């Protein structure tokens, strides 16, 4: 559908009277299907930059011809598109009129902008905007996690109502069409909270939301957690939202990737030396092992679980606590180093924690917290008795929930004592 | 229980002799500084033939120590070492790195046997 | 200066004893391992550096044989000398449009500086001067077997700024690996060289930076590195005669029979070279 | 500046015996072990600091002799000095923007210490310096065979602040190897002498201090060491004619016709060195 969708959207808006506007060889219109009108040679340009979609030049445009290579059976220009020259100006004119900030239908995802709107006036269209990106909104985005209908918070909205979403792409002054979704706006609200159902997870520090933004959430996949070098494939598939399918493949090896090649940088001045496995990189490797794997994957630290990854997932955060203990300030930590091999490929590397642990508890032992050492030396006796042995590899989903347990018993560890 | 005496894995045995040395030592010596896993869990795996013997030795001091005073539990450890060493043929010259995350984690699996009422 | 006439693959054996290869910049500066595996790994732009000091050193600085990447050098400034030696004008980010005056610079970059000559450069910056792929290229080399990079703790006597920390020493960490060997292959095309125009003077000044390269990269950091083996398949026209990865086949390396535990020197390791095809001849002396 | 114009590699044998040659931080203060195979290690920067320890004994801050790390000293506060000495503004991390400038201070560090002449330095700091590499570099010194460290129990009969008790009263705690022949290798750079000026009246205080290193570093942990062999390696031309690998194979260590039992003295070794290649200078009178 896609341009007969901003048609009709421009046909339902130029009605109005205010919130709009009204102005204005032969063939079929694949707009309307109309037969013998006017086609279009060239189709008004679109908007770039602040008011249009970021990253493009001033002048985009969705269909254009500008070269050989483009063009099919003899046809010239934006005749390989018949589209009447009416039915052209007001698809142009509907997502430009979008595309304007001032309308509260836009949002900005790393490589793409977003935007949305109903086939009728409806709250959903300035509510979606909190959906994709959160800042009474949290009372409905809590309902709906739990499978609650809208209508509760708000029985205004009628949720037969069909929503539409666009994502658009930049290049050399033409856009490209990322993804595109069409539904019911109770149909895909019950999917965003499936999407946030399988993101939680408790939060690591209190001054992190409880429902993370998109952006973020692939913010802390870029190389240096920063809008650019967020992997353009990565945030379009990332459509899984609001479709409820599978997350693309690739989430758990960047995720797993991004938390490789991580380390503490107290060069930000975060008197908390950052952590590698964040609130977030969780929430994402909770949400694809939900989803893709079908696993069960706990908000909150399970000590019944007695999954081997789990366990050596737990495992590693004693031992890292008690290095912090032991070594009160330190510049690095086994997190900063170990992580990856110790998930990737435990039988060879856990033998060298678990020395460097028994180095630490010996220093504690001596010292003041003269029994936490004997706390951590049972954690960890209680922890590897469900162990018979350190495998020599672990897939990416067994990694997966290496981390998970990582983080789950990190996360207990940090006022239990 | 997860403890496996029936595994008779040289790096699973050294760590369960380990752990029942530990227990001794600390039964024999109660309150003493530091724990013979700190003062030779670094030798005892990477050079394991010249180290145990040592340990072995120290074990029996604490053994006949025990065995004074009604507080002998001594015959069950060295029922215990006894029946470890009796599966071993002969001590390893080095390990590899997952022999010794094998040792590790037969030490921590025999310690919390010596730690049941 | 006519370039080579045959194409070439070659094998490289080194050591290091407890030393860092190649630190990891994402790792704090732990050697860096295939994670999956534990094998270690040294970049090839790392072994490349080698080679370029090694030139650099040997040469000093001779004509025909400069660095373009020095340790100091800016690299626009260096793009402007091809321009003015040229006596073209730098469009502003782009090259000449008479292709003749482009291929001018791109070969006065090329003509004297070695490791353009030999590596190739990329040089699209804001002075343009062009591309270049050059005939020589190297893989990662990756140890034979799995390496256990230890890390050792250090204290300095000293403090650098005003400050009351020393109250215990200020601390300081290494890594090294205890031992590793490492397999590095190699590739020269003969139909890039006939581009950059990468002589016989430079293949042999080559093998020499390779056999000799570590001899002078000694370190607070790297340990002891060596050269062990250099195995040279030279073939017999312009085009191979045998798939790469047949060649590299030939060189087999596994532990000695009598050897027993964790590999701590060379000594530990037989290298068996076997019969190259009938069309490439094994330089195996090197 | 009259730098060393050869090139030199050496080996040294020390041992000790029942003391701690190289304390372990972050184990306590365990001697270094080899973790997977128990020979026993002593890092690069304890012999360096021995040396330097020497050096400041034996020229008591004499010109051109003093030592950069020195003891609580402050770094920044020397590199003010050098700014001082060459009429320069120090910016808040950065080098002269002159070249020539630049090479002035860090001139001005390596003649005036020692220790930066012959090891180098990192002096990027608040008062940026620059870095020197240095021309002489040691490995990690590592025992011949594996060793067994032992704690020793020490008590004390006196009290710090007010005892628990108002039975013992203090137990401490000692590391010892009771016997460890450690074998360390070097190198010396004619290239990077020539950039320190580390000249030939350096190297020979350098070649006394390996030999009187221990002579003068008694106290209660470091039991009795000693410097047993000095072969030095000094090839014929600059940059060196035979790889420092086969050099120090050269070098044989082997039990004794008394190999019965742990080695306890050096007379339980035997050491032989081969003949030396053709161009190069095998001296081991030391």
């Amino acid at each position: 559908m896609i341009l007969q969708a901003l048609h009709g959207y421009y046909q339902r808006m130029s009605a109005d009277p205010d919130a709009g506007m009204p102005p204005y060889l032969c063939g079929q219109c694949l707009i309307t299907g109309e037969r013998q009108k006017p086609i279009a040679q060239l189709h008004p340009s679109i908007k770039g930059g602040r008011d249009g979609v970021r990253g493009a030049q001033a002048v985009a445009s969705i269909v254009s011809f500008n070269n050989t290579a483009f063009e099919s059976y003899g046809k010239e220009q934006s005749i390989n598109a018949p589209v009447s020259q009416e039915a052209a100006f007001s698809y142009v004119t509907a997502l430009n009129y979008l595309l304007n900030p001032s309308n509260r239908q836009k949002v900005t995802i790393a490589d793409a902008t977003v935007v949305f709107w109903a086939e009728r006036s409806s709250p959903a269209e300035d509510i979606f905007a909190g959906m994709f990106d959160p800042p009474r909104m949290h009372d409905l985005l809590v309902a709906i996690r739990s499978g609650k209908r809208a209508t509760d918070i708000m029985p205004d909205m009628d949720e037969s109502v069909r929503f539409h979403v666009l994502g658009l792409s930049p290049n050399a002054a033409r856009l490209s069409v990322r993804f595109w979704e069409v539904d019911t706006v109770g149909h895909m609200l019950d999917k965003v909270g499936r999407h946030y159902r399988e993101l939680e997870i408790i939060p690591q520090f209190n001054n992190e939301q409880e429902f993370p933004s998109l952006s973020t959430l692939l913010r802390q996949t870029a190389v240096l957690n920063k809008t650019e070098n967020i992997s353009p494939v990565l945030a379009g598939g990332l459509r899984a939202m609001l479709t409820g399918g599978p997350y693309p493949q690739s989430l758990l090896p960047a995720v797993l990737g991004r938390i490789r090649a991580e380390h503490a940088r107290p060069e930000d001045k975060s008197r908390y030396r950052l952590e590698v496995v964040t609130y977030y990189r969780a929430a994402l490797i909770k949400a694809y092992l939900i989803r893709n794997r079908k696993l069960e994957v706990p908000v909150s630290l399970d000590p019944a679980r007695t999954d081997r990854p789990y366990l050596l997932g737990r495992l590693f955060a004693v031992l890292e606590k008690a290095q912090e203990d032991a070594v009160p300030g330190a510049n690095a930590t086994i997190k900063d180093r170990y992580l990856a091999s110790a998930s990737a490929n435990p039988g060879q590397v856990f033998h060298m924690l678990l020395k460097n642990a028994s180095n630490h508890t010996a220093k504690l032992r001596k010292d003041p917290e003269r029994k936490s050492a004997i706390h951590y030396e049972i954690m960890m006796q209680e922890i590897i008795d469900n162990i018979s042995d350190f495998p020599v590899t672990m897939s990416s989903d067994e990694q997966g929930l290496f981390m998970i347990g990582y983080y789950h018993q990190r996360k207990a560890l940090f006022t239990k004592k | 229980v997860s403890l496996d005496p029936a595994r008779t894995d040289r790096p699973y045995l050294l760590g369960r002799l380990f752990a029942v040395l530990e227990k001794a030592q600390e039964d024999a010596v109660p309150g003493a500084n530091a724990t013979i896993k700190d003062r030779y869990l670094a030798s005892a795996s990477a050079n394991p033939g010249q180290v145990f013997h040592m340990l072995l030795k120290n074990a029996s001091n604490h053994t006949a120590k025990l065995r004074k005073d009604p507080e002998r539990k001594a015959i069950h450890y060295e029922i215990m070492m006894q029946e470890i060493i009796d599966n071993i043929s002969d001590f390893p010259v080095t390990m590899s790195s997952d022999e010794q995350g094998l040792f590790m984690i037969g030490y921590y699996h025999q310690r919390k046997a010596l730690f049941t009422k | 200066m006519t370039a080579i006439a045959n194409r070439y693959e070659f094998v490289l054996l080194f050591d290091v004893e407890n030393g860092n290869p190649n630190g990891d910049p994402d790792a704090g500066n732990m050697p860096r391992i295939d994670p999956e595996t534990g094998h270690g790994l040294v970049t090839d732009v790392c072994l490349k550096r080698k080679i370029r000091n090694h030139v650099a050193l040997t040469k000093e600085g001779a004509e025909r044989f400069n660095i373009y990447i020095q340790e100091k050098a800016i690299l626009n400034e260096t793009h402007e000398r091809a321009y003015t030696a040229c006596d073209l004008k730098p469009e502003p980010k782009k090259l000449p449009k008479k292709v003749e005056d482009a291929k001018r610079v791109t070969d006065w970059m090329c003509t004297n500086f070695y490791d353009i000559r030999t590596f190739g450069a990329v040089m699209t910056t804001e002075v343009n001067c062009g591309q270049v792929r050059g005939p020589v290229q190297m893989a990662f080399a990756r140890s034979v077997e799995p390496v256990v990079p230890q890390e050792v703790s250090i204290t300095r006597m000293a403090v650098t700024t005003k400050a009351e920390a020393e109250d215990n020493r200020t601390m300081g960490r290494k890594h090294i690996v205890p031992y590793g060997l490492y397999v590095a292959h190699g590739f020269i095309s003969a139909p890039l060289a006939e581009k950059t125009g990468f002589s016989d003077e430079d293949l042999t000044l080559f093998w020499d930076a390779l056999v000799n390269m570590f001899e002078h990269d000694r370190s607070a950091a790297r340990g002891l590195m060596s050269s062990r083996k250099l195995i040279v398949f030279k073939h017999q026209n312009r085009l191979g005669n045998a798939p790469a990865h047949k060649l590299f086949d030939l060189v087999k390396v596994s532990r000695a029979e009598g050897s027993s535990g964790p590999a701590r020197s060379f000594a530990d390791y037989a290298v068996t070279v076997g019969q190259a095809p009938e069309g490439v001849e094994v330089k195996e002396m090197l």
